């Protein structure tokens, strides 16, 4: 259509731009738009069905912008009041989880009925990782494992890291359980200090990361957004368990831009998210326009209220 | 039965709970150690953000389970 990109704005239907951010970097997360252009007319995935329609008018619109009320509607967060502004990584947890377990139910039931009479999702196939803890007592040395899964990273800043790989290292730093957060061993049957090891045992296809742009003031007893310029890599070197890396490339960025938690305003800057076609684009609301990997670093040095918050990676094959 | 959880610094605490605490009550023992109110909390469990009203039993969280607490950054 109208931009000269080829690419379709979204229209902002009041408020609704933690909506349109997301669903333009999903759409750019090209395996992902492939596994919802893909499904099959006949199929148990409602929401997806309706995401696939929206996915076809991004793809084949001759309007500059399209409305997608249909899908916000569908996939509307029961929690969030609409008109009201609203965090866009809560909503995209949402959307993904509603996306999994409406196929992940599917599958089931078929199955059970045929059993009866006598696998994975899209959602954990394209986003899904896992993660294990490890937590070591001091005085027995008995280790105890726990696996779980994960759609996002959320890297928290450290207590008062200047780059991606900075937060991730810190996410996966080893920690000491002592004092007030001793362990409690059944094994000692008794509070112990322990040391506690986080390690990535399955690296997802795309990589979430969401920065924890918050912080909680005692004095006021307020939250505060951090506003810490943070560097984003084109490539970032995952680690991996047992010493492990694997490379993945920068796919997109959604971006707050406020000075505050309370309010603001969400754009999206993204190039196609396949297995590495290299275009940045800039995607805000209704008006898309060709962009660059330098304005994605540029962001917070020209605009210090506008601050990276939830980025996309692929996995380099 | 003790649990983990990731606090807004990174740093991990523990938290003594029972499988039919709410998520009402877990946010309830955080603002007793963090401060921070159960309005400003939304806590992730293996990717999942619990909901109001159900229990931890209900998302078979027990001993060990880490629980990551996370805030908003609202925007429209
Ligand atoms: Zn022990």
């Amino acid at each position: 259509a109208k931009s000269d990109t080829g690419k379709i704005g979204l229209i902002n239907l009041g408020n609704t731009s933690y909506v349109n951010s997301i669903l333009q970097a999903l759409f750019m997360a090209s395996d992902f738009r492939h596994c919802v252009l893909r499904l099959t007319e006949n199929n148990s995935q409602p929401l997806m069905t309706k995401l696939q329609w929206l996915f076809g008018f991004l793809e084949h619109s001759q309007r500059p912008a399209i409305s997608p009320e249909n899908f916000l509607s569908a996939s509307w967060t029961p929690w969030f009041s609409p008109g009201t502004q609203q965090d866009c990584s809560e909503y995209l947890k949402y959307l993904l989880d509603r996306l999994h377990e409406e196929e992940k139910t599917g599958t089931r039931i078929c199955q059970k009925l045929k059993q009866s009479s006598s696998s994975s999702t899209s959602v954990e196939k394209m986003f899904g990782g896992k993660i294990v803890t490890r937590i070591c007592c001091l005085c027995c040395l008995n280790v105890s494992s726990r696996e779980e899964a994960f759609t996002d990273l959320s890297l928290a800043f450290p207590p008062p890291s200047r780059s991606v790989l900075d937060l991730v290292n810190y996410f996966l730093s080893p920690e000491k359980l002592t004092a007030e957060n001793r362990y409690y061993c059944e094994s000692c049957a008794s509070l112990q200090d322990a040391e506690k090891v986080v390690e990535l045992s399955q690296g997802p296809c795309y990589l979430i990361l969401t920065l924890l742009r918050f912080s909680f003031d005692l004095r006021t007893m307020r939250r505060r957004k951090i506003l810490d310029d943070v560097s984003i890599p084109l490539l970032l070197r995952l680690p991996l368990a047992g010493g492990r890396g694997q490379a993945y490339d920068l796919c997109s960025v959604v971006v707050h831009s406020g000075v505050s938690s309370e309010s603001g305003h969400y754009y999206c800057y993204a190039r196609e998210g396949a297995a590495r076609e290299n275009q940045w684009y800039l995607f805000n609301d209704t008006r898309v326009s060709f962009s660059s990997f330098e304005s994605v670093s540029n962001v917070t040095s020209f605009f210090p209220k506008d601050t990276a918050y939830v980025l996309f990676y692929r996995q380099r094959p | 039965m003790q649990i983990f959880v990731k606090t807004l610094t990174g740093k991990t605490i523990t938290l003594e709970v029972e499988p039919s605490d709410t998520i009402e009550n877990v946010k309830a023992k955080i603002q007793d150690k963090e401060g921070i109110p159960p309005d400003q909390q939304r806590l992730i469990f293996a990717g999942k953000q619990l909901e109001d009203g159900r229990t931890l039993s209900d998302y078979n969280i027990q001993k060990e389970s880490t629980l990551h607490l996370v805030l908003r950054l609202r925007g429209g």
